[PDB]
RNA sequence: GGUACACGAAAAACCUUACCUAGACUUGACAUCCUUGGCAAAAUUAUGGAAACAUAAUGGAGGUUAACCGAGUGACAGGUGGUGCAUGGUUGUCGUCAGCUCGUGUCGUGAGAUGUUGGGUUAAGUCCCGCAACGAGCGCAACCCUUAUCGUUAGUUACAUUGUCUAGCGAGACUGCUAAUGCAAAUUGGAGGAAGGAAGGGAUGACGUCAAAUCAUCAUGCCCCUUAUGUCUAGGGCUGCAAACGUGCUACAAUGGCCAAUACAAACAGUCGCCAGCUUGUAAAAGUGAGCAAAUCUGUAAAGUUGGUCUCAGUUCGGAUUGAGGGCUGCAAUUCGUCCUCAUGAAGUCGGAAUCACUAGUAAUCGCGAAUCAGCUAUGUCGCGGUGAAUACGUUCUCG
RNA sequence: CUGCCGAUAAGGUCUUCAAAA
C-alpha cells in the first residue's frame, strides 16, 4: 500500500530514544504513544510499552514482529460476551 | 429551385435540403450512408412515413445536417424537417399530411428529476410499520 | 463548547491538514458552501433578504 | 489619425439582465457617436450556478429549496478605437453590476 | 402552515437587492459578505432612535458606498456633526482603512407605510411595558390614515408575560400574499421583554407595481423629498 | 371515483409484416427498455419459423395468437367469504392483449435454449391448440363454464 | 407510526468532536469596561519533550500608538450543561386539500343560526342562478420562471453541408369562430392552428391540529458549574457484535458473460484546478509537458450496430471472503482511506405470510456532471441527457 | 346480502382584563 520512494515511518522520537537506548544495557520498557511508528530492523531486542487507550501494554519485539506498525500488536476495545435481551 | 426543413425533437435539430431530381432519392443523413449512421434497426422506414405515403418517386435529394440527441431522436428531428421541407413545394400535400398529425411537434422532452424523488416522477418507497 | 472552537478555526494550525472550513456567520462546522463560507441555515436567512446579489429563488 | 488599439475585444458579464441590456444600449451609443465600426452585440450562453439547501433546521431533508445565480454574458469586439473613441470611453461609468474583461 | 418568506419571493423579479458587488475569488467573497452583515447588524442594533428603515451596500473592487436611509436623521447628523464622526470610525474599522468609505445618509419619505420602523415602534411597545392590545391598534390606525393598503401584524411569543405562548393578528384589507405582483414590505423584530422574547412580523401593501422592472425606482422615499448628504 | 376514461395511445402498424400486433408483443417481451434487442429476438424467430414450417410467419403467427385469445374473463367479487366468480365478456383489445401477455410468459420459462428458438417453439407449438398457453386458456374457459350460475349478477 | 431509520451529517484516520484515558492552564484560548505604558505578536531554528508547554536565539509588519502588544485590575468571559411542556426563529403533517372567518343586518330568552346550505359547472367556497341575506378578507385562479412554433436584433470563441445555435425584445391560444343545449355560467364536437379548452413541468402551501421537530445552526427567560460541566494537546472512540428491522447496490444469466472494431448526447465544472499529446509501466499511476480563467482548451459517454466465442453447467454465471505485491492523498492509512494487479471463488438457479412505486418521454433501464472534499466500497444526495414501454372495463370491495 | 371483528393505566394546561384611548 504504502508508497516506495517515501519508504517506511517513524516519528523519530522513538527512533532518537531507541538508538540511546540500544546502546545502554541495562534496558527498561520504552514508554512510547506512537502507535504510528512501524517496527525498524534495529527496534529488534527492546521492549515498548504502546498506549492502548487507557494503559501502556507490554509488547516484547523479536526478530519476526519486523515489519508492521508497533500499535498494531496491541489492542484498543475488549468484547467477550453478550447478555441475553429476553 | 431547392426546399429547407427545420426539424426538432429531444433537443436535436435537423436540416433538411430538398433537391428536385430524377436519378433515384439516394436518400444521405450526414454525409454518411443511413444504412451505416443509425443502427438500420428499421428506424430508416419512420423518417420517410410521410414521404412514403404520398410518394418518393420525385427523387429529391436529401442533404441532412442533424447535431444533437441520440439516434431515435435525430430520426424524429428529420422526420419533421423533411415534413416541413415537404410545405414549401405543392401546399396541398399539407392538407393530408396535417391529417395523420405528420406535421405537428411532439413537444415531448424529459422531465427534470425532482428533490425527495429517485427521478422525474418515481419516488422512495414508503415503509409504515 | 463553541467559542473556543471558533478562534482556534481562526488560528493557523500546525498541519495543512488540520485546518478546516467553518461558517463565518455563525460557528457551524458542517454542511459550509465554500463559494460563499455561509453555512447551509444561514445562507437561507441571507438569501432571503437579498445580501448575496443574484441569489433569487428558481423554477428551473 | 492613429489607432494604437487594434481588436479591442470587450467582455461583458453581470448576475443581472437588464442592467446587462441597458451597459450594451449605453456603450453602443458612445462608441457610434464616435467613428467605431461595432461588430456586433452579441449574447454568449449564461452559465447557471445552483445550490440546494434544505428547509428545515435539524430534520426532515426531504424538504430543501433551491436558488439560482445566473451569470449573463455578451461580447463586443471593436475594429480601431483612436484616442477620438478612448478618450469618450473615460466617462462611462459602468453600473457596478455589470463586470468588463477588457482583453486588449 | 408555513410560508415562504415573502421579501425572499419578491426577490429578483419585483425587488431588487440590498447588496450590489462582485467579488473577485470565492475567499474574498465571504469576507465582503460578513463584513456588509455586520455593518446593516450595527445601523440597525445601536442608533435605533433614528427609524433607520433600509441600509443599502455597494462596494467594487476596492471602494465602498453605504446609502442609509432614515426618518429622523438629526439622531445620526448630532450636534454640528459629531455622531457623525463616530459612526465613520467605526464603518471604518469594520471594513478597513485600505479602502474607500462614501456613507450617504438619505432621508426618507412616507415613514409610516414601512414594516422595519413599525416593527422596531411595536418591539419598543412590548419592552415598555405598554399593553398589547392598545399598542398595536394604535400603530395601525396610524399607519392606515397614512394611505396605504392593508396591514398584517402577527405578534407571537410569551404574550403579557404568560407562561403559555399565544399568537396574535390583526389584518384589516386585502393582503394578497400569494400574488407575485403586488408590493409587499416584510420586517420581522425580537422584542426583549423581562419574561423572555417577543416575535413581531409586520406586512405591509403598498400598492400594485404595474410597471414592470426589476425596481430600480425607489419605493416610498419619492412622495416628499429625499437628500441631505456626508457623501463626496 | 374517476369519472374519466383514459385516452389511448396508438398501436403503430407493423414496419415488416405490416400488422400492427407484432409491435405490441414486440413491447410485451421487451425487457430493460431495450427496443433494438427485442425486435431482433422476434424477428429471428419468424426466420427460424421459416426453416421449420414452411409457411409464411404472419399467417402462422396469427393462427398460434387468435387461437390462444380467450373469451370469457373471470372478475374476482369477494362478499363474506372467498370469492364467487363471475364471468363476463372481454373487450376485443384486451383479447389481443392477454393472449399476447401468455405467450410471452409461457415462452421465458420452456426448457429450451436460447429465447429465440425458445419464442419460435411456442408459438409453432400455439398453431395446433397444444402448448402451455392453450392450457391456459383452456383452465380459465372451463372455470367460467362451471361459475356460470353467478354471471348474472355483476355489481 | 403515517410525519424517525442513505435523518441532522453537502464527506468521523489527525482535524472535525460535542465522548473516554491521560499530560498541562486559571479574569483564562476569545471580549468589553475601567489607571497605565508600549522600543510586538507571528513564524522559524535549538534542548527537554507523546505533543501540550518550557527554557535560548533572527527580535522583527508597522506607527509612536492607529489596529494590536501588553502590565494592574475587579466587574466577569466561557458551557454542544438542563428545560422545544417557558419561548423567538425555522420546518414536517393533514394538504396545493378546498376550505377558515369577519363587518352590517335578521331569527332565537341562549349557546347559536343566516350568509358558506338548494339546483347546475369545475381541480377549486371557480362561476352562474335561487335564496333574510347584503358585502369583504385569507386561501383557489391569473400575474413569475421553464419547455413546445414563429418574427425581429446580433454573428464570435458559435455556425461556415449557411442558417442551426446561443439570449434580449416581441407575436402567438383568447372557448377567439362555428354546431348542439342551457336563463347564465358552462359542457361536448368540428374548423384552422406548433400548441384547445388549467398545452406539460416548477416556485407559490389559508385559519389551524398533533403542548408534532429543533436550547446541538443562531438568539433567548430561568436553573446549574466558576483553579471546572471552562481551556490546550497526544492516544483511543464515534467503525464494536450472539442478534432484529428500514432504505439501496450487486446478483442468481444466453433479452447474457468475455474479446475486437465502432456511431450518436445534454447539462455542469475547472488555475493549489481541468489536464490534451508524448515516454515508462500487466495496471492503478509517474515523468515530461503544451492549451485553457474558458460557446476557443480539458473532463475517453454507456446502453446501441456488426463480427468471433461460450452452449445452460453452480458454469467463461455470481462476486463475497481471504493471502501477497504495487499506486495516490496526506505528518500519519494498525485501530479506520480508497484504486490497480495477481491468487481464492461464500451464498445465490427468481425468493414464504405480506407488501411498495408509477398514468409518457412516465415506469424500467444506460451512462454523464456538480455540491461538501487533501483522500474516501456515496452503491448516498442534487441535477443532465440516450433507449423507452404496459394498462385504466369500473367504484362492488380497500385506505385517506 | 348477510364469516368473523375484543380491548386501549392515573392526574393534568390554555385565557390574561377593560379600566380606555
Ligand atoms: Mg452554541
Ligand atoms: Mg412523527
Ligand atoms: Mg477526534
Ligand atoms: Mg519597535
Ligand atoms: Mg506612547
Ligand atoms: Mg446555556
Ligand atoms: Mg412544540
Ligand atoms: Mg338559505
Ligand atoms: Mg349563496
Ligand atoms: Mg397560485
Ligand atoms: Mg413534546
Ligand atoms: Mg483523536
Ligand atoms: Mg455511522
Ligand atoms: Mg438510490
Ligand atoms: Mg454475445
Ligand atoms: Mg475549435
Ligand atoms: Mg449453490
Ligand atoms: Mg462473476
Ligand atoms: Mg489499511
Ligand atoms: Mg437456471
Ligand atoms: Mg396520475
Ligand atoms: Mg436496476
Ligand atoms: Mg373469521
Ligand atoms: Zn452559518
Amino acid at each position: 500500500s504504502r508508497s516506495a520512494k517515501k519508504g517506511a515511518f517513524v516519528d523519530a522520537h522513538l527512533l532518537k530514544k531507541v538508538i540511546d537506548m540500544n546502546k545502554q544495557e541495562k534496558k527498561r520498557p520504552i514508554k512510547t504513544w506512537s502507535r504510528r511508528s512501524t517496527i525498524f530492523p534495529e527496534f529488534v531486542g527492546n521492549t515498548f510499552a504502546v498506549h492502548n487507550g487507557k494503559t501502556f501494554i507490554n509488547v516484547y519485539v523479536t526478530d519476526d514482529m519486523v515489519g508492521h506498525k508497533l500499535g498494531e500488536f496491541s489492542p484498543t476495545r475488549n468484547f467477550k460476551q453478550h447478555t441475553a435481551n429476553r | 429551385q431547392s426546399y429547407y426543413g427545420l426539424g426538432r425533437r429531444k433537443s436535436s435539430s435537423a436540416k433538411v435540403y430538398l433537391t428536385p431530381t430524377q436519378d433515384k432519392g439516394k436518400i444521405t443523413v450526414n454525409r454518411r450512408d443511413p444504412s451505416e449512421y443509425f443502427p438500420n434497426k428499421l428506424v430508416i422506414q419512420d423518417m420517410e412515413q410521410p414521404l412514403d405515403l404520398t410518394d418518393l418517386k420525385k427523387n429529391f435529394d436529401i442533404n441532412v445536417v442533424v447535431k444533437g440527441g441520440g439516434f431515435t431522436g435525430q430520426a424524429g428531428a428529420i422526420r419533421l424537417g423533411i415534413v416541413r421541407a415537404l410545405l414549401q413545394f405543392n401546399p396541398e400535400l399539407k392538407k393530408i399530411l396535417k391529417s395523420k398529425k405528420l406535421t405537428t411537434r411532439d413537444k415531448r422532452v424529459k422531465e427534470r428529476k425532482k428533490f425527495g424523488l429517485y427521478g422525474a416522477r418515481r419516488a422512495p418507497q414508503f415503509t409504515k410499520r | 463548547a463553541k467559542k473556543s472552537l471558533k478562534v482556534k478555526q481562526t488560528r493557523i494550525p500546525k498541519f495543512a491538514v488540520r485546518a478546516y472550513t467553518r461558517c463565518q456567520r455563525c460557528g457551524r462546522a458542517r454542511a459550509v458552501l465554500s463559494h460563499f463560507g455561509v453555512c447551509r441555515l444561514c445562507f437561507r436567512e441571507l438569501a432571503y433578504a437579498g445580501a448575496i446579489p443574484g441569489v433569487k429563488k428558481a423554477s428551473w | 489619425n492613429a489607432v494604437k488599439y487594434p481588436e479591442l475585444k470587450i467582455k461583458l458579464e453581470s448576475y443581472d439582465s437588464t442592467l446587462l441590456d441597458l451597459t450594451t444600449k449605453k456603450i453602443v451609443e458612445v462608441v457610434k457617436g464616435v467613428d467605431v465600426k461595432i461588430k456586433g452585440p452579441l449574447p454568449l450562453p449564461t452559465k447557471k450556478e445552483v445550490i440546494t439547501i434544505i428547509r428545515s433546521p435539524h430534520v426532515d431533508k426531504a424538504s430543501r429549496e433551491q436558488f439560482e445565480k445566473n451569470r449573463h454574458k455578451r461580447l463586443m469586439i471593436l475594429v480601431d478605437v483612436n484616442q477620438g473613441a478612448i478618450d469618450s470611453l473615460k466617462r462611462i461609468k459602468i453600473p457596478v453590476g455589470v463586470t468588463l474583461r477588457f482583453s486588449k | 402552515g408555513q410560508k415562504v418568506n415573502s421579501n425572499g419571493l419578491r426577490f429578483g423579479i419585483n425587488k431588487n437587492w440590498i447588496s450590489r458587488w462582485t467579488a473577485n475569488s470565492h475567499a474574498q467573497t465571504a469576507k465582503w459578505l460578513i463584513e456588509d452583515e455586520k455593518i446593516r447588524n450595527l445601523f440597525f442594533v445601536n442608533y435605533r432612535n433614528a427609524q433607520v428603515s433600509n441600509v443599502e451596500i455597494e462596494r467594487t473592487q476596492a471602494t465602498v458606498d453605504v446609502f442609509v436611509y432614515a426618518a429622523q436623521p438629526a439622531f445620526l447628523i448630532g450636534s454640528e456633526n459629531k455622531n457623525i464622526q463616530k459612526i465613520t470610525k467605526q464603518i471604518k474599522q469594520i471594513i478597513g482603512r485600505t479602502t474607500n468609505l462614501d456613507l450617504t445618509i438619505n432621508e426618507i419619505g412616507s415613514p409610516m407605510l414601512s414594516a422595519r420602523i413599525i416593527a422596531r415602534d411595536l418591539a419598543n411597545a412590548i419592552e415598555a411595558r405598554v399593553p398589547l392590545r392598545t399598542a398595536m391598534r394604535q400603530s395601525l390606525i396610524k399607519v392606515l390614515k397614512a394611505g396605504a393598503n392593508g396591514i398584517k401584524v402577527l405578534v407571537s411569543g410569551r404574550l403579557n408575560g404568560a407562561e403559555i405562548a399565544r399568537d396574535k393578528m390583526y389584518i384589516e384589507g386585502n393582503m394578497p400574499l400569494s400574488t407575485l405582483r403586488a408590493d409587499i414590505d416584510y420586517a420581522l423584530e425580537k422584542a426583549q421583554t423581562t419574561y423572555g422574547v417577543i416575535g413581531v412580523k409586520v406586512w405591509i401593501n403598498r400598492g400594485m407595481i404595474y410597471t414592470k422592472g426589476l425596481n430600480r425606482t425607489p419605493a416610498h422615499i419619492l412622495h416628499p423629498q429625499k437628500k441631505q448628504p456626508n457623501r463626496q | 371515483m374517476r369519472k374519466n376514461r383514459a385516452p389511448k395511445r396508438t398501436v403503430l402498424p407493423d414496419p415488416v409484416f405490416n400488422n400492427t400486433l407484432v409491435t405490441r408483443i414486440i413491447n410485451v417481451i421487451m425487457e430493460d427498455g431495450k427496443k433494438g434487442l427485442a425486435q431482433r429476438i422476434l424477428y429471428g424467430a419468424f426466420d427460424l419459423i421459416e426453416q421449420r414450417t414452411k409457411e409464411k410467419p404472419l399467417t402462422v403467427f396469427e393462427r398460434a395468437v387468435g387461437n390462444v385469445m380467450p373469451r370469457l374473463e373471470l372478475r374476482v367479487r369477494r362478499i363474506a367469504g372467498s370469492n364467487y366468480q363471475v364471468p363476463t365478456e372481454v373487450p376485443q383489445d384486451r383479447k389481443i392483449a392477454l393472449a399476447l401477455r401468455w405467450i410471452a410468459m409461457f415462452a421465458r420459462k420452456r426448457h429450451e435454449k436460447t429465447m429465440l428458438e425458445k419464442i419460435a417453439n411456442e408459438i409453432i407449438d400455439a398453431s395446433n391448440n397444444t402448448g402451455a398457453a392453450i392450457k391456459k386458456k383452456d383452465d380459465t374457459h372451463k372455470m367460467a363454464e362451471a361459475n356460470k350460475a353467478f354471471a348474472h349478477m355483476r355489481w
